């Protein structure tokens, strides 16, 4: 394991894992606002 | 965060570091030993976490009495006892030399002599001293039978300490003692033989040994034989109180107060076995005690009796008074006799004491250790015990050996000569083998400088350097005189050692050493939380 | 001549201690060697203060990066060091002081001295910098003036393999005409910086231009106050106070 | 989420491996300071019994470590493995590995399950070499007895008890050549007790009871015909059980008399037995000895189970099952039986000339208490393998020719393949001239230049040959009697790439507390 | 409950204990600083509680930069700085022997040689050594003046840890530096003149020293000389910036707007003071800035104007180009004048930089260290200032003196001739004359042994007595050779060091163990909760 540096506090994700949490960070601002657009769509 | 295992609560010293955990604690057994040695030394008082007290000079006393947790260490502390047992004394020599020559092994390091290449070393040294040492024989299996030196030698070996300083009377009183149970520690039959009872008074000189064993006993009843003259005996171990059939009888009465027949049967079963006893030939003794009763009938048959007789002084009534330990008397008395010597009771020290003033074949023998504190008798019993040993065994191997040093430096004379030719062959090992001499030289200087202070003799250097440039020639020759502070012949002067003794303390050495200097790394699990408290 | 007699070593803390930092300062220089080259990527970094950098400098991405080990921080200087002297191969630099105190690694496992694999490498090191004259003398180029088609593909290579692979062809001549000329006809030197890049956090990467002239981060004085831009204008650098005169 | 709940740690690819690879080597150069007798012992310490072993055992040194590591618990038990299958050189079994692996890390940098092939394969090509490098033979009970103590020679070297090496390997060669091929190393056991001084440790040709006569009884025995009787000298019953009422008050009378004849048949069962000796699995009551000790029979209280056996396997005399019942033509044709004088309690013995064989090698060494364990655990390691080569007459010399071989013959179809494939087998090799390699760091030579030169004569003579750790010449160790068995060094051979595969494949990891 | 005070949080570690704490950690400080000596040695990362990083092999830097809390240890700490101070080397030299020699006091304890009675022995050895040291001479004070091997000499005292490898060519760029500020030293004027800057680039090969002071400044304003060519200077230190009269004057306009003539009166008042700085002779230098008015006058009349000269370089600037450090332009020019030599300005490592390219009276000199990392320079300048401070006072002290244990053993022979006389005058004070030797002796195996591993020539065993066997005889002659492993003589071979150096490195010691010996116990007043911790 490691040693790396540094902890604690200081961490860091890799390829997958990262690739992965920006996307669903992503669609997470994304998917609360995908209801508005449209005249179809409403307010909050 | 690594982890890095391992584990946590477990920790390497490793390498040179695990090369001082290893040495250093080592030498650390030393400073705690070092004052036992020389008779001008002195003794150490030992408490615990149960609020006792201990003041006694005895290393196995002050090594396996102690609280230690670096490994070699405990290693020594467990080549201390390894003495104890199988020897009385040179539990203590066996350490300082143990430890001081570990010390003269760190100390190659700054020279930079592999340790494989060390106990290379040490190995020729340790045998090539060994060596000299059997070269100087000088036993007595022959006659002069008396052999009184050999006995005076063990006395020179319970020198320092308390006890000796008394005398002088010790040997005389051990000596005799061994020479009584002699011919018994010959046959694998223990030291047990001998018993020491504790019943302080006077002064540690006043103590003394009585000839036919003591007890403490009765004589349990008003209307019985105070003293028995030259009435003979019987050593038995036969059931008194429990009066059961060895069988799973359960007496069921289907009748009416049937029991008032079984009551008194048993009750009458042992009249029985009690009257074949009143058959012979007089007193009574036996293991497993003698209820009320049937104790009662030998008082009223005239036949004293002795119950509660501890399994020790079963058999050791036996080696005095000359008798047979058995129970079944459906035979008596095939091969069943028991000798006897007058048997006076007399108490001591406020205590009741029965012994006999007369008996025969005496194979056995209880010592008396009066004294001033029981802090005292504690300490003169492992005097006696170390000092009793050493005889004991001496017995069995009747090879002498000169003491005070000259045994030590003629195994270092000896040695340092092989091992100045052990360079040529082959070089660097050969330090190691020099080195090994020093150890022996090292002992001898703790034994004066650091522990013999007074009289005022204590110089490491000159007393040391005495005996090399007058102990070369003396071979076996020259000991010391830590009295007077002089180098003196011991072979004048009654300093003779043991050979199995002064052979050990070098034997049980060597193979620490070794198995030491073997060390790469130490490695430990915890077990109580922290705990640095 | 050798034997069995010699001769134990004195302490072995030194060993370890050495392959100690074999390590932790080769596990740096391996979880960045994911940016080298066009096929590299670029890594998030979350500031102790808060501020948020991605980049593919991984002179500037080492340093982010908080680091713990004495040695691994060496690595960091020898990595800002190739930015202060060339410019670039931040990177690279790094990933190379792995390889060799890697393998110097596999070096004292087998028995070879450390400061005879030092210098020992020092020799490779004078050897290597040499050896790039013999490999451009030569076959290939040393180009250094009146040749753009070499010079802008320097950076063409350069502004490739960055956030701005695709906006390169303007960034990549932008930059050659933007020093070229700050040394043109003077000869070549050792040159500093003069040139201004600032910019402004409005539009994407491709809006951004060489500015024929001078740019300045400060605005106008707005209606504070009345502005730009005067016409024809003559400018002036005035300096000290300009307030009621107070001694 | 979900998951089964955390806290739980995932470890996956690039760091997964170094931390595997580097997690591994870690536990072996620690390890490795153990091979030849330029070798090292290493302390362990337990928490409960805080007692310490000292002794050089790869199986034990690490059996003996709290390790949380899965990596490294995992090489702890290739260690444990090879010493319960063959006996010797679990020092060593994993360092091959730890290098294997760490060969097998850089080389990661390319698929790892891929490089499991070659090193199954390739590091097979070496096993096969290795084999036809062997010399078998003799099988004249004039020569093993020859080979046996080269075995175990080479095998009780390295560890404290190298002093008196013949000492021992003699020792060892004797309980192994009693019970054919092949027999358990069961019946044949390590008894030890703390006596003064090393080298008193003699092998027993019969068996060392703890338990002393009962009574005062003779200490020794002329022809001994010793009597194996099961059943405790007490009045019997049965298991079911009853209970027996005394109904009758008179019934008593006739009762007592019961008692004193019910086990006086005991005495007559025995005389005419032609028993000399006597000694029971359950106890005997003291309404018995007494009876002994007058007739002269002698009493031996309480045995253990396994001990019954060995008083019994010894003299073959048949388990008597209660008395009475017991013929005189079953007896112990024991030639002596006498009690040694230890300090404190003393043992008995039961001497015997065949014999029989269960032998017992008793160990002392007083000079240190926890050196006896130190030793007895290394005869044994002598043990095991002076029986190797009963089993399995091929063997094969070591001091580094083991993998001298293997790495010169792997090393050429390296040069081969010219395959990806092909470098993973370079690899293996390189591996293999790792040990040797790492036999000289202990000794002093230097490594590098050594191996080298050491592969160079392989090739002059080829195979025999090796790196002499003290004796000059750097001598072939057919010449210096470097020698250990050949099925040995290939169990470790395989069962290294094993481990090398199995823990090359994880890749990826789940742990929880 | 007693208190038996004293006092609590306070501890008497006394006699043979305070012995132990004493001696016990004064070689603790050796495995420190063991590895510092020798080509061969090795350098130390040493880390601190504000995450920083220094690896540099320096003792004084091992010593000053550690934590300690054994007196003796920051005793000797202490005394590692005594000589970082009165000269370059010989700080690591002084602790290794310093330890080492006290270490074999603790020794002379096993043979009960009082303490004062071995104050008295090493006091005999102590000066009876330097004794010899100083009939070794050998001193360059008159021609041959280059004395080049002596200023050779220094960089073989600064071989080993990273400079010494590359060369060779630092005792030539030093050497010079030196000469130039060589007069200076000897004047009282410190190692200041010499100026070192860190501008990283290529490797520590690479670095150079340029002739004519190099400067971080300018040449503040676009239309000013980029270069001066031949042009003259002016050194100056007055006030641009406050332009305030030295006087208690406040300035009240009792009319509307007075101010007006006021403040432009002082913005004039400046005008007079430029005006006659206009008058001579062109560039001018001033400690104090110059406000953007001001320095932007001298730009339009033709004077390139340098703001913010540091104190040290304003005094530097005095050195190159022989300028007076002169404010007062009122009296202009009585013993006022400012030589000079081309002043091109050169950018390095991405870094402005205006050098003088041409000058005169070079008393002092900038020398720029590039490098590969700010670690690296931290610890050439640490290197480059031991083996600076060195050649700079051996200018002060011509004594020179062979190195590489000639000079130790030369000193280790003529001791243990003396004190082989030694014990006879008289006895047991020999012995610590003698063992003093032993120190002297130690170190240099210390030097490759511990330290001088390879090249592979390192055993404790055979050099140091290869040195003894052939060293008595080459009196200051012999030496060692940790490169090949052999020993030969030194002054062939241009090792070479310094009388003042390695005279203190045996009057440290020495003064050091004779106050340490002097110690009977050693008492704390705690001042931190615990802190165990
Ligand atoms: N056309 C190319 N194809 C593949 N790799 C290239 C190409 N051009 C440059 N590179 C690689 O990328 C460069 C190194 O860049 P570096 O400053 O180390 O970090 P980065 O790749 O992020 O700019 C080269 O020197 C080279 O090894
Ligand atoms: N006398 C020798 N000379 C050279 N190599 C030897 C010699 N003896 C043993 N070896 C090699 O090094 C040994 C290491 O000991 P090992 O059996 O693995 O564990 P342990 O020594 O702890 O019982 C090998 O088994 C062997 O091939
Ligand atoms: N070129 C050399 N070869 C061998 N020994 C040397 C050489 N130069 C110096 N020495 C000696 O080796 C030792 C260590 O170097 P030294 O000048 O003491 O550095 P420092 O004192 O700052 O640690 C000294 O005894 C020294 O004079
Ligand atoms: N009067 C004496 N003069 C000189 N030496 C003596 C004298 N008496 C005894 N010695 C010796 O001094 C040594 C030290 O005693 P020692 O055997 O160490 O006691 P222990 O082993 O029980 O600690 C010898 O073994 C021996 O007893
Ligand atoms: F120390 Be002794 F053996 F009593
Ligand atoms: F490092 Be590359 F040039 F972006
Ligand atoms: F392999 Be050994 F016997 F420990
Ligand atoms: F310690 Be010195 F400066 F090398």
């Amino acid at each position: 394991s490691r040693s790396d540096t540094l902890f604690l506090g200081g961490e860091k994700i890799s390829g997958d894992d990262i690739r992965n949490q920006n996307v669903l960070a992503t669609m997470a601002v994304a998917n609360v606002v995908k209801s508005s657009l449209g005249p179809v769509g409403l307010d909050k | 965060m690594s982890l890095q295992l391992l584990n946590p609560k477990a920790e390497s010293l490793r390498r040179d570091a695990a090369l001082k955990v290893n040495v250093t604690s080592a030498e650390g057994l030393q400073s705690v030993l070092e004052t036992n040695l020389g008779p001008k030394g002195t003794l150490k008082m030992l408490v615990d976490g149960a609020g006792n007290i201990k003041l006694t000079k005895d290393g196995k006393v002050l090594l396996t009495e102690m609280q230690i947790q670096s490994p070699t260490a405990v290693l020594i502390a467990r080549a201390a006892a390894a003495q104890d047992e199988i020897t009385g004394d040179g539990t203590t020599t066996v350490v300082c030399l143990v430890g001081e020559l570990l010390r003269q092994a760190h100390r190659f390091i700054q020279e930079g002599v592999h340790p494989r290449i060390i106990t290379d070393g040490f190995e020729i040294a340790r045998k090539e001293s060994m060596k000299f040492l059997d070269e100087f024989k000088i036993s007595k299996t022959n006659l002069s039978n008396d052999r009184e030196f050999l006995l005076q030698v063990a006395r020179s070996s319970l020198l320092t300490k308390v006890d000796a300083d008394l005398t002088e009377v010790l040997t005389p009183i051990v000596t005799d003692a061994v020479l009584s149970v002699y011919d018994a520690q010959a046959d694998n039959l223990d030291l047990h033989m001998v018993e020491i009872m504790q019943m302080q008074h006077l002064s540690p000189k006043d103590t003394t040994f009585i000839k036919g064993l003591v007890l403490d006993h009765g004589g349990r009843h008003p209307d019985m034989p105070t003293r028995v003259k030259n009435a003979y005996v019987l050593i038995l171990n036969v059931s008194l109180e429990y009066e059961k059939t060895e069988v799973n009888s359960g007496f069921f009465y289907s009748s009416a107060d049937q029991r008032d027949k079984l009551a008194a049967s048993e009750r009458k079963f042992v009249d029985a076995k009690l009257k074949k006893i009143i058959d012979l030939k007089f007193v009574i003794i036996n293991q497993k005690g003698i209820d009320p009763m049937s104790l009662d009938v030998f008082a009223k048959h005239n036949i004293l009796a002795l119950r509660r007789a501890k399994r020790r002084n079963m058999e050791r009534l036996q080696l005095v008074t000359g008798g047979e330990a058995q129970n079944s008397v459906e035979d008596l008395s095939p091969q069943i006799l028991g000798f006897s010597g007058l048997v006076y009771q007399e108490t001591i020290g406020e205590e009741k004491f029965t012994y006999v003033t007369e008996n025969t074949d005496p194979k056995s023998c209880t010592i008396l250790i009066k004294g001033s504190t029981h802090y005292a008798l504690a300490q003169t019993k492992d005097a006696v015990r170390d000092g009793l040993r050493a005889v004991a065994n001496v017995l069995k191997d009747k090879n002498i050996i000169p003491g005070a040093g000259a045994f030590y430096i003629a195994l270092s004379r000896y040695l340092r000569s092989a091992n100045m030719n052990k360079l040529g062959a082959k070089g660097k090992t050969k330090t190691g083998i020099e080195a090994f001499a020093e150890a022996l030289l090292v002992i001898p200087k703790t034994l004066v400088k650091n522990s013999g202070f007074d009289p005022l003799d204590v110089l490491a250097m000159v007393e040391d350097e005495l005996d090399d440039a007058q102990d070369s020639d003396e071979t076996r020759y020259v000991g010391v005189d830590l009295n007077i502070g002089d180098s003196c012949d011991p072979t004048i002067e009654g300093i003779w050692d043991s050979y199995r003794v002064l052979r050990n303390a070098i034997t049980g050495a060597t193979g620490i050493a070794s198995n030491l200097l073997l060390c790469d790394e130490l490695l430990r699990a915890g077990r109580s939380t922290l705990k640095e408290t | 001549i050798i034997v069995k007699d010699q001769g134990n070593k004195k302490r072995q803390h030194g060993l370890e201690a050495k392959k100690s930092h074999i390590l932790a300062a080769r596990s740096v220089a391996s979880i960045i060697k994911t940016s080298l080259g066009p096929r590299g990527l670029d890594k998030i970094l979350i500031s102790p203060d808060g501020e948020i950098t991605i980049t593919n400098d991984g002179a500037t991405i080492l340093s982010q990066m908080e680091l713990d080990n004495e040695i691994a921080k060496l690595l960091v200087q020898l990595s800002k060091s190739q930015d202060d002297e060339i410019g670039d191969g931040t990177t690279g630099v790094v990933v190379l002081a792995s390889a060799l105190l890697d393998q110097a690694l596999e070096l004292i496992q087998k028995g070879i001295h450390p400061i005879k694999i030092a210098n020992g490498f020092d020799e490779a090191a004078k050897l290597a910098i040499s050896k790039l004259e013999e490999t451009c003398d030569d076959i290939s180029a040393s180009n250094d003036e009146l040749f753009r088609d070499f010079l802008l593909r320097a950076a063409k290579t350069s502004l490739g393999s960055k956030i701005v692979s695709k906006d390169h062809d303007r960034f990549a001549e932008m930059a050659v005409e933007a020093v070229i000329n700050v040394m043109d006809k003077d000869r070549k030197d050792v040159d500093f910086d003069l040139i201004k890049m600032q910019g402004r956090v409005g539009g994407s990467i491709s809006d951004s231009k060489l500015i024929n002239g001078v740019i300045l981060d400060k605005d106008f004085s707005h209606p504070q106050m009345p502005k730009e831009g005067s016409d024809g204008v003559k400018l002036a650098i005035l300096t000290c106070p300009f307030e009621p005169p107070k001694p | 989420v979900q998951i089964f709940g955390d806290q739980v740690t995932e470890e996956r690819a690039e760091n997964a491996r170094l931390s595997a690879f580097v997690g591994a080597i870690a536990v072996g150069d620690l390890v490795k300071s153990t091979l030849g007798p330029k070798g090292m012992d290493k302390l362990l310490q337990s928490a409960s019994s805080n007692t310490c072993m000292v002794t050089n055992d790869g199986a034990t040194i690490l059996k003996s470590i709290p390790l949380d590591n899965p990596a490294a618990k995992v090489l702890v038990n290739i260690s444990k493995v090879q010493d319960d299958e063959v006996g010797d050189g679990t020092t060593s079994v994993t360092v091959l590995s730890a290098e294997l692996l760490r060969e097998a890390e850089k080389l990661i940098d390319i698929h790892p399950q891929t490089i499991i092939e070659g090193y199954r394969l390739a590091s097979a090509a070496a096993l096969d070499a290795l084999t036809k490098a062997a010399v078998d033979n003799s099988h004249d009970k004039t020569m093993f007895r020859e080979d046996l103590i080269h075995i175990a020679k080479t095998t009780l070297s390295s560890k404290i008890l190298s002093q008196d090496k013949d000492h021992f390997a003699e020792l060892a060669t004797n309980a192994i050549l009693r019970l054919k091929g092949s027999t358990n190393l069961e019946h044949i056991q390590i008894i030890k007790i703390l006596g003064g001084k090393l080298s008193d440790s003699f092998l027993d040709e019969g068996f060392i009871l703890a338990k002393k006569f009962g009574n005062n009884q003779p200490k020794r025995i002329e022809n001994a015909k010793i009597l194996i009787a099961n059943t405790t000298l007490d009045t019997d019953k049965v298991k079911i059980f009853g209970t027996k009422f005394k109904v009758d008050s008179t019934a008593k009378l006739a009762q007592l008399e019961k008692a004193e004849r019910e086990k006086m048949k005991n005495k007559i069962a025995k005389i005419s037995k032609f028993g000399i000796n006597t000694f029971i699995n359950r106890q005997l009551i003291y309404d018995y000895p007494e009876q002994l000790f007058t007739d002269l029979g002698i009493n031996s209280i309480e045995h253990a189970d396994f001990e019954g056996v060995e008083r019994l396997a010894l003299v073959t005399g048949g388990e008597v099952v209660s008395t009475f019942d017991e013929p005189s033509k079953c007896k112990l044709g024991e030639c002596d039986v006498i009690e040694e004088i230890m300090l404190g309690e003393q043992p008995f013995l039961k001497f015997s000339g065949c014999k029989a064989g269960e032998a017992c090698t008793i160990v002392l060494r007083g000079a240190t208490d926890q050196t006896l364990d130190e030793a007895e655990r290394s005869l044994h390691d002598a043990l095991s393998v002076l029986s190797q080569t009963t089993k399995e007459t091929r063997t094969v010399l070591g001091g580094g020719c083991a993998e001298m071989v293997m790495s010169k013959a792997v090393d050429t179809e390296a040069q081969n393949i010219d395959g990806k494939k092909s470098l993973a087998v370079e690899a293996f090799a390189r591996a293999l001239r790792q040990l040797p390699t790492i036999l000289a760091d202990n000794a002093g030579f230097d490594s590098s230049e050594l191996v080298s030169k050491l592969r160079s004569s392989i090739y002059n003579g080829i195979s025999t040959s090796g790196l002499d750790l003290n004796n000059g010449t750097i001598a072939d160790m057919r010449q210096l009697g470097i020698v250990e068995s050949y099925k040995l060094k290939r169990a470790v051979v395989s069962s290294a790439s094993e481990a090398a595969e199995v823990l090359l494949r994880v890749d990826n990891i789940i742990r929880a507390r």
